């Protein structure tokens, strides 16, 4: 199975400034990634599909980015309802996983 | 959007929906395909037919290196300026293919590095690695014929009989080759010849090349056989008889508020007689803009259209509101075949030309019957829970249009003829006529 | 507008068996996968199996393989997850979701609770 | 019937008449694929390149015994009814194939209880047959190279090489099997999948399947290339990863009153230029009813044109009257190629363009003179009973029609270009016209 | 000429210009293909594999030797008099191939004289060489199949192993072979069947049958990959099963004050709106007359177009006057396709839709705009020395036209749709509006 | 309207041949196969062999190989059957038939007695 | 070669009664059996081609069926004009190959 | 009209390099081989390489390789032959040839003269 | 390399007489050869292209014909302006070769 590990579980951000969340993927996915932002009581909502082309519904200040096994989800503008946890998932291999979750968190 | 009510009255019964998608943001691995093999371990009997083959296999190869010096000595970095006066003659795909050429001959050079490790390869497929730096697999064209074939029956048989089956081998290699590599290949800059074709230089195992590559993913075949998988040869030796292909791996991105929406031709009854629409069996409908679709080279699927190119083309005004519900404009051709599709099932319901196949209800007992002022008839659980065809006993869903869809007729539009010297006979007609009323 | 009404929360005794529905609507593509995944307080999401709407056949995680079931009603275009012999362990909220690679669209979740 | 002198003094001189025969009645026949090899004998220097074909067969397998249990369970006895709204959308052929499927299974479970038989087979062709009930050959795909190359060279060549050779033989199996078995057999539930394609998982030996079961016959030809033996897949193992294939065998029924006339298209002089006429070169006539044909989906042969389905397709009333005698309404098309036909032979009788030949008669010396006004000249033996054309002589026969045929005249029809541009530009000329004249 | 400078203000930028070069005056050397390998090595356990093998190519080899003594019997001297009332129908194509066949029936007779010595062959490639009359090279399908298998593996395994191997490789020979020689093969007499379809007689291996008779030459893969050299079946035997076959290898003449001139089609701009002309990409111009040409058929080369055949179409008009000048009478085709070509290079100048495309010159840093008037715009040295179009920087030449190029604005012709069934759409709107008119 | 008229009966002494001719006439297809049918007292139809009036080639049975020879004339649309060395066991009615795989149109036959 | 051989030389039946003639060949024709009547004096005429279809010019009443090895020709209603030897044809292999002949007689 | 112009004759000492030009107009198609041919008195015509203008790849003569070099400009359609390492043999005629197989038009020779 | 061997390196014909140059091939060069006209002071000029096409510009009265090894340049009717040499060329392989040339002169 490909173990997909985030940075941190947690990271403390404050409002404006840019917010990265990295995630290592235990062998190459080929851009097989999507990122997805979970507010606390709600699903899971994507953010981008592929390394870095993002939802039609996401505003562009979520950037995407990677190659090989590290990606980069990078909001360029902190705001208070981006305060979500943010899970990698990769879809390369059949027993598909996700990230541990890195849940942001304001200064 | 289309008028699927009546589009089926007219016969064309909606089928699956299917995601629009399409190749991009391609990933390069570089590959080496040596396209001579090594007979070192049978070189006492070899013979002249492997000078032979080199002589041919250089002829066969100078005009594909001479196509890359073309671009190689008129690209330079500045970020990559092009010497387009040199060049003289391109277009937009040509350019950005030797803008990619250009890119991989920093790797190519990296590669090239490892001449002589290449040249003395002696498996079909061979990873070299002396550092991070030079990562390349080395695929050789006839390797796994010498060492299983050649090599072991060289004490079993006189070894004249092992120089005419190398020599024959080579040839087929080379017959097989010049279908791709051969001045079919015009233009071996462009990056859009697929890694089917390539592999005619390992002899047709791209099985081999992706799965080495580790390409195996659940969209591998989708990527595969809708031709997304391509490469592009970015170095050609002559002395040592290999070259060096970046393999494109794209990703299959689906376009947003776009789908491919698939018609099933039912024949209809008009006038005592059978025709079917002459309408696109697929259209294409991105933003709510329906247009044609070239879905012939494109890969079709369950789940979505695959296509390695955007093969969107214009609708005619006349074509798109007949899709819309104008049926007066929709072409119809007479049924001269006793083969056509009579009936289709859509979401459980049943539309079905009763007229030219018997539908009969198996709960009922009685015939479901058609008149003639009825182009098909819908049938579902509401009047036939379970509908017989013949051999086909089917059970039907509860249809969620009109209630009225039987008794409801529609206008039809003008009867025309398909082939091509049909095609021409009617431009015949329709101009003599414009001369005449003019 | 896409929306995949899954069933209430659920308590359900160890032991015993739950069956959850993910009754999607307003999917434009007839043919589809749909995953279903788990999160458990303290832990990441789990994919649990994939039921492909379009052909007879469906996926299974190796640690979720014998333990849920993956069945769809192509008619009224509901999917249905059996959890079998729950424990402490299976309590966690449920999402199922429409998938093309990466998961596209997602159920509001129910949230099962095995206890006694 | 067709106007054959009016016609010929077109240039469409007649030419043979061929029967009109469909395949109809198929005889069914089960068959076991093994898509696997038996390794047994050479195990020990196998490695885990089997494992790897397992996982990548099973990935290419699974979607089709998906598409199969789409139709297995939706399927009952009844006497055949299924659940049309669990199904959802489907068409008449794939709903036929369905209850064709559903009567393969009785045989289908018949032949999976000799599962273990199957798996023990260590030949390409094993006849299994333990009692009348089960009496199916099962074909393997590999196992002749492995039996052949494979295990004697055990001992010759280090046993990593005979794991290499394997790994390459299977991908170059699947290389050769996914253009058919890949995602682009869609609907593996259709039985107009013919054999040649079936036998991709063979290896492309069709032959050895049909000579195996029995079918050689002088028909056996013509069926095979009209595409009229198909096979259906009935049944997919994803553990022992072999299909079962009924093989449908069927009959060429001639369709009665029914014939395919071929017109040789000949090049006709007329106002100081070439012109070829633009009429279809076949036409079926069946019930005296003249249609077109699409014969390039039918095998033509010399004594009949050979479909697997009713290819028949609509004809204008203009080109109909352009058979029938009115050559007014016949299209011509300008001659600006060299190499277009210049005369030809029907019943021994000449029928040449001696404007662009030098015809001149053997018999008398006196060179063939053809008029201004004349489209064609008719030679046979009344006026000359040894034609020569360039390179050729031939003697001639007594032409059977009207003795003025070189006399009498004809209406010539309009002028057409055939250019698929040069139809849009047409197009556009007529509708400008059309809206200048509006 | 080609008023190129409005063309490309159309988008139909010029790009290489090639020669026309037709095959002819074809040299004749006659082989022979012997269709049954000699398993006089392993004839002790052959079984009866080889007999079955005898009367399957026996029943596939007799209508081919039907149809050549259809032609034997009927001509003869006279100077090669053929009798016509016999074969009753046929071609001109066919006639002068029969003449052929009877022209190398003498040569047949004197190969034939080594029916001894051609049965005895146990290679695939024996030359046989008794006197200078008869120097005849003879290929056998799978003589190199068994002497480098079959006969090494008779004592390493059951060799009645061996027997099924030999069993499968004819019979995979002969499907290889059914494509080919089967009944698809309704006029063998015809010398227009290709080498490449003959060496399916010797396993698709055809570069070992013209490297063997010494066809190296730098136009051997132009004509070979242009279906240029050609071969005739002139005898069968069905006794000692093989083939004679007189291959035609021709010479390329070129076609004098004839050329075929490719234009590149950048989509332009109109109405807010992207167009592609729908013009003919290759024109053929042959002493200054403008046609058509079916270059799909014909090998297109970096300096030539090659053909085995003239295939020089008509144009209409109203083409013919939109490439000399008339814009206005070019058809148009809207873009909805966002792959199709921006721009395109032409002598170091670049035509591109800027609107559709970031132009940007590198010199200034400017970027180049195009207005709502321009369809393209040129951009050369003289506007912008480097011009950059994303990825692509590019240095240009100098125009050599109108200095005025990108102010002077030109006719813009009818838009059109090319799609079959909106070709279908528009006969019928104008159809319908001539009865309208009427 | 298809006729295959053949010649009238002979009588013929042993030891010598006789051609028995069929001329088919009303035929729509130019190519098919016209095969011919021995037919004895206290026997049943015995295919003698078959002439292709298109490919030039023709299949004889192996009882009647060498004893009988098949020859067409595409001009007239004739075929001929000669029959070698007769004997009184070849006293019987012949019949030409054309057949696409079954006989479907038979001449009237030709009766041949052989006697001295 | 493959041998046909018929059930009776002679079969008696009643006018109006239903007749059955059957056909056994030596191995599997595939249905390709074609049935003649023949009466005396006469040529033989098509009555069946494969196993069932009928030629145009054949009334209803003559049926035809089989299966393997077996067929069987039917008249659902015996007239007087069906009172003939009738043949049946193997045209399979290569050596066509007629039935023995079954003289039909009324009681 | 169709001409290959050259570079005027050149009196050249030995030892030292030479590059004759020749710039062809007229010439209808893009893509062509050129060669060059070498005439000495006494002897026939030699050739001693071509340039291949539309691909990058260009043949030499074996007696000629090293000897000359083949350049080519596609901008102004010239050609041009370094001659490296002149003696007395090299003094002769040297004509530019377009060439389709057969050489079709020739320029007008350039006089090379190497003497002291 | 293919070597082209001329029969004489002159000629004497009159003017009007029929005039024969010979070339042969050391191997088969399968009708790949050329034919040139070199009058002196002047650059060759093509006569014969292949074995026997004629160059657009060259009068009917050189005629080209030849097989296998052994070609033949003909000239029907010997005029003042024909006086030059005489050169063919291979063009079978890639080391292409010309004649020895033919210096034709007059009696």
């Amino acid at each position: 199975d490909i173990q997909m590990t985030q940075s941190s579980s947690s990271f403390s951000v404050s409002l404006g400034d840019r917010t990265t969340i990295t995630c290592k993927a235990s062998e190459d996915i080929y851009n097989r990634l999507a990122w997805f932002q979970q507010k606390p009581g709600n699903a899971p909502r994507l953010l981008i599909s592929g390394a870095t082309s993002l939802e039609t519904g996401v505003p562009s200040r979520f950037s995407g980015s990677g190659s090989g096994k590290d990606y980069t989800l990078s909001i360029t503008s902190l705001q208070t309802e981006d305060v979500a946890t943010y899970y990698c998932q990769q879809y390369w291999s059949s027993p598909w996983t996700f990230g541990g979750g890195t849940k942001l968190e304001i200064k | 959007i289309l008028h699927y009510e009546k589009l089926s009255k007219i016969g064309l019964v909606k089928g699956v929906t299917r995601k629009y998608k399409i190749k991009s943001n391609p990933l390069t691995k570089d590959i080496v395909i040596k396209m001579i093999p090594n007979v070192s371990n049978m070189s006492q009997c070899t013979g002249s037919v492997m000078e032979n083959y080199k002589t041919r296999l250089n002829g066969i190869l100078t005009p594909i290196k001479g196509a890359l010096e073309i671009y190689k000595n008129n690209t330079h970095d500045c970020g990559v300026c092009m010497a387009g006066v040199a060049i003289g003659i391109a277009t937009a795909a040509q350019i950005t293919a030797g803008v990619a050429l250009y890119e991989a001959m920093k790797n190519a050079d990296n590669i090239n590095k490892l001449k002589s490790s290449i040249e003395s390869t002696n498996e079909a497929v061979v990873k070299l690695q002396e550092t991070a730096e030079k990562t390349v697999y080395v695929f050789t064209a006839l390797q796994d014929y010498i060492n299983t074939n050649l090599v072991p029956t060289i004490d079993k048989i006189p070894c004249k009989q092992t120089e005419l089956s190398l020599d024959l081998a080579l040839s087929k290699y080379l017959s097989d080759l010049l279908f791709v590599f051969g001045p079919n290949l015009q233009d071996p800059v462009s990056n859009s010849m697929t890694i089917q074709a390539i592999s005619q230089a390992f002899g047709g195992n791209y099985e081999t090349l992706l799965r080495t590559l580790g390409y195996a993913t659940e969209d591998f075949d989708d990527l595969l056989e809708s031709d997304s998988i391509t490469g592009q040869i970015i170095y050609v030796d002559l002395s040592s008889y290999y070259i060096i292909v970046r393999v494109y791996f794209p990703i299959l991105t689906e376009i947003q508020q776009a789908y491919i929406q698939e018609l099933l031709p039912v024949s209809f009854n008009n006038d005592n007689s059978e025709w079917i629409s002459i309408v696109p069996n697929f259209i294409l409908v991105r933003n709510t803009l329906i247009s044609n679709i070239e879905i012939g080279f494109c890969l079709i699927t369950k789940r979505s259209v695959i296509c390695n190119q955007d093969y969107a083309t214009p609708m005619t005004n006349n074509m798109r509101e007949c899709l819309t519900g104008s049926t007066e404009k929709c072409p119809r051709e007479l049924v001269v075949s006793s083969h056509v599709p009579r009936f289709a099932l859509s979401n459980g319901v049943l539309f079905a030309n009763c007229i030219s196949v018997t539908c009969q209800c198996q709960t009922t007992g009685r015939a479901i019957s058609q008149s003639g002022e009825q182009t098909l008839l819908m049938i579902d659980n509401t009047t036939c829970p379970t509908a017989v065809l013949g051999n086909v006993i089917i059970s039907l869903g509860k249809y969620l249009g009109s209630v009225n869809y039987n008794s409801e007729g529609i206008a039809i539009g003008p009867p025309v003829f398909t082939d091509k010297v049909d095609i021409s006979s009617q431009i015949s007609s329709m101009n003599q006529s414009l001369q005449q009323s003019k | 507008q896409v929306q995949l009404q899954q069933s209430g929360a659920e308590l359900v005794r160890p032991g015993t068996s739950v069956k959850i529905s993910c009754k999607a609507s307003g999917y434009t593509f007839t043919n589809y996968w749909l995953g279903w995944v788990k999160q458990r307080p303290g832990h990441g999401l789990e994919w649990i199996g994939d039921i492909y709407r379009g052909g007879g056949y469906t996926n299974y995680n190796e640690k979720f393989k014998g333990k849920a079931t993956l069945t769809a009603d192509t008619s009224s275009s509901t999917a249905y997850m059996q959890l079998s012999s729950l424990t402490s362990e299976d309590s966690a909220v449920y999402f199922c979701a429409t998938r093309d690679g990466y998961f596209d669209y997602w159920g509001q979740g129910t949230t099962l609770t095995v206890s006694s």
